[PDB]
């Protein structure tokens, strides 16, 4: 909520390395202490200026608009068929913004526009460009996993570990890595032999799953043999919902009117907010995480044509302005969600922005000392939903539906996805 | 000649203009605060999402287009656009003029993704025009067709006509009483002397005088950071990143804000400046008054935008370098 003033007052213009080779992955790397991570992220969220909160909100919206921009594929987003159909606008923006660090003129000047630039509408060069955006995007994570008024364990978790797997003898630069440090604490650069893709792909999975502790939907898929860099962001979302329980008896679902599927469920009793648009036939309920964070469940009224309805769940300013806040007694009923999901940004973005071409272009430098030829720039998510033990509305999701977790404090939607069937 | 305006959420007032042959249509805001004309260009990289979401001028589809190519950057209070100059015929409210305008190739997602309009038509003087490009109103006047060297703005309440601009005069249908003029401090800027600003019962602002920029392109009434801090403290409003809020249940209780201009008191009621979205004490309601530090030489200065114009029909008189106000109808 809700408006935005325009200030159209014309004025007289104004404004304002030690490289290192990473070790092999065979080296014993300790796993990520997830408690230690989130406890550091809440501190980052706590020790944060009122000006920084606006910046976190701003970088949030940029991530939102980039996600809506990316729907310019026109229902081909799920065409990037790896794991469950769900992408992270904030992770996408971040992974893209981190490549911006390693970018000179042209390449940086493209990502500037492609990422969503220029945050300030200018490039006077400072600690904000690349460094401000990254640490602002760190903030938005802490803003999600907050529980400000809650104090006690909010139960929602957001881990984001950025793998930066270079080729052998690739002396990647120091200040770039400190830039990545601003975006996420868990920055794991480690060398790998890409000449053998089969051997690299299997070991790259064995490393991450060992380090992280969650099964990612494959890795190094569709990567060329003649490559060096592999900038892969790995995210994991935990989302516990109080007043919910897992059912031993499956209710089952219909991916389409003919076929059926044996699948789990999560019964929900509570008075949530929900309002159904009768113009385009819509309906959306939620199950807030300290209000700050909110899981919005977009239900297609008829559920006949999702592709048309779901299109209005990536539609610019409308999805956010959907905020009447009309409370109602609702019996929530939805499938138990525990699915992975990979998608390569270079496959995810194309034509309108055509970064695939821009990625294999020479100009990087600030990251690349030697020759960089990226095999994949992957975003892998592990979305997980959990439970902690007179008149109503029986809102069941028996047929396919849409959803998206959104943060009010950072005005940013961390996840958006579709559910055809759990498998 | 009159231009029909569309009112979007009470923050963006825009009308249509046609550029080229055949005409390519664009939604534009008419801004007395700037003097250049610009629309998004077909040459704008689609990496700028704002360009993907707006009408783009394509010179290769206009037979009346005249190349120039001079680079220009336009810096506004809330954002910047950059591109190059081009000339073509522009249709505005029935009048046809050859005009030099900017084709924008760099248009930041924030804030332009939030723009309903595509571009801007500067209604300011040539003294503030970037690149010394003749402003569209000077070009129309040079035709010698208008009955008066003046233009007028009518901005309606949100409702849901959104508003209306009259080139050449004023529309008696949208104002009552008579006009009361204030002479411009200087030609080249639609800025006037403001004798004082009062909140409730205590003229605790702009004592000893200050400046007021009558800005049709500004969504809100703005003052310097120091002035707004005082005004807001007096209102009991809390400051946020981009605005000031008040608990909704107290919006109707907020005092009147008055603006002393040319020996007349222009008063706004709380209904006039607060976005009364609800009345709950558990909700926040934004105020149509912001803090905006406008840089020299034009600033520091207060800015009287839509919030003010909605209440008072405004006439900008080029022939006498004055501005007239009258109760909007």
């Amino acid at each position: 909520v809700y408006i935005h003033p325009f200030h159209l007052v014309i004025h007289n213009e104004s404004t304002c390395d030690p490289t290192f080779i990473p070790a092999p992955i065979q080296a014993k790397t300790s796993p990520v202490n997830e408690k230690a991570l989130q406890d550091q992220l809440v501190l980052v969220a706590a020790k944060l200026d009122t000006e920084d909160k606006l910046r976190a909100a701003m970088v949030g919206m940029l991530a939102n608009f980039l996600g809506f921009r990316i729907y310019g594929m026109h229902s081909e987003l799920w065409g990037v068929v790896h794991g469950a159909t769900v992408l992270s606008p904030t992770a996408v923006f971040g992974t893209l913004a981190s490549l911006y660090l390693g970018a000179l003129d042209h390449t940086a000047d493209r990502l500037q526009a492609i990422l969503g630039v220029p945050w300030k509408d200018k490039n006077c060069t400072s600690r904000l460009d690349a460094h401000k955006v990254l640490s602002a995007l760190q903030a938005v994570q802490g803003l999600l996993v907050a529980q400000g008024r809650a104090d006690s364990q909010a139960q929602l978790l957001l881990s984001t570990v950025v793998g930066v797997f270079t080729a052998p003898g690739l002396h990647l630069k120091q200040p770039f890595v400190q830039g990545l440090a601003l975006y996420t604490p868990v920055v794991l650069p480690r060398s790998l032999d890409f000449t053998e893709l089969d051997v690299a792909a299997e070991k790259i999975d064995r490393f991450m799953q060992a380090v992280t502790g969650w099964k990612t939907g494959c890795s190094l898929m569709g990567a060329s043999v003649d490559s060096t860099l592999a900038f892969n962001t790995y995210v994991h979302f935990q989302g516990k919902m109080k007043g919910f329980s897992l059912l031993a008896e499956p209710q089952e679902f219909w991916v389409d009117n003919s076929t059926s599927v044996s699948v789990p469920m999560l019964s929900g009793m509570g008075t949530f907010q929900h309002w159904s648009d009768i113009q385009d036939n819509f309906s959306v309920t939620q199950v807030p995480f300290t209000e700050s964070a909110c899981l919005l469940l977009i239900q297609p009224h008829y559920a006949s044509d999702l592709d048309k309805v779901e299109g209005l769940t990536f539609q610019q300013n409308s999805l956010n302005w959907m905020k009447k806040l009309s409370p109602r007694t609702i019996h929530l009923t939805m499938p138990q969600l525990v699915l992975q999901g990979s998608y390569d940004l270079q496959d995810l973005l194309a034509q309108a922005e055509l970064p695939a071409i821009l990625h294999t272009e020479l100009n990087l430098q600030k990251l690349s000392n030697d020759r960089i030829r990226v095999g994949e720039v992957l975003n892998s998510i592990f979305f997980e939903l959990e439970a902690d033990e007179p008149e109503v509305l029986e809102v069941t999701l028996n047929r396919p539906f849409l959803f998206a977790v959104y943060d009010q404090s950072a005005t940013a939607l961390h996840f958006l996805g579709r559910v055809a069937n759990p498998l | 000649s009159s231009v029909i305006l569309t009112n979007y959420m009470d923050t963006q007032y825009y009308g249509e203009i046609g550029i080229g042959t055949p005409p390519q249509t664009f939604k534009v805001v008419f801004d007395t605060g700037s003097s250049n004309v610009w629309v998004p260009s077909s040459k704008c990289s689609r990496l700028y999402t704002a360009c993907v979401y707006h009408k783009l001028f394509d010179a290769s589809d206009s037979s009346s287009y005249k190349h120039n190519g001079t680079e220009l950057t336009l810096r506004y209070s809330t954002g910047t656009v950059s591109g190059f100059l081009s000339q073509d015929i522009i249709t505005v409210g029935g009048i046809t003029v050859t005009q030099m305008f900017g084709e924008v190739t760099e248009m930041p997602a924030l804030p332009f993704m939030l723009a309903e309009f595509d571009g801007v038509v500067g209604m300011g003087f040539i003294e503030q025009a970037i690149g010394r490009v003749t402003p569209i109103f000077d070009n129309i006047i040079s035709q010698g067709v208008l009955k008066e060297d003046v233009f007028s703005f009518y901005y309606n309440r949100d409702s849901e006509l959104g508003g209306q601009i009259v080139l050449g005069g004023s529309d008696p249908q949208h104002y009552e009483g008579n006009f009361h003029y204030i002479n411009l401090i200087k030609t080249g800027v639609w800025q006037i002397q403001m004798k004082g600003v009062s909140v409730g019962s205590s003229t605790l602002l702009c004592e000893d005088g200050c400046l007021a920029l009558v800005d049709t392109g500004a969504s809100y009434i703005s003052g310097s950071t120091s002035s707004i801090e005082k005004l807001m403290e007096a209102l009991g409003a809390k400051k946020r990143l981009f605005d000031y809020v008040v608990k909704c249940n107290e919006g109707p209780t907020l005092p009147d804000i008055s603006f002393h201009l040319g020996g007349k008191e222009y008063t706004l009621t709380s209904a006039d400046y607060v976005f009364q979205e609800s009345y709950s004490s558990k909700k926040l309601c934004t105020l149509a008054i912001h803090a905006m530090d406008i840089p020299p030489p034009t600033g520091p200065t207060w800015a009287l935008g839509a919030t003010f114009i909605r209440k008072f029909y405004t006439e900008f008189d080029r022939r006498n370098n004055r501005i007239g106000f009258a109760l909007a109808r």
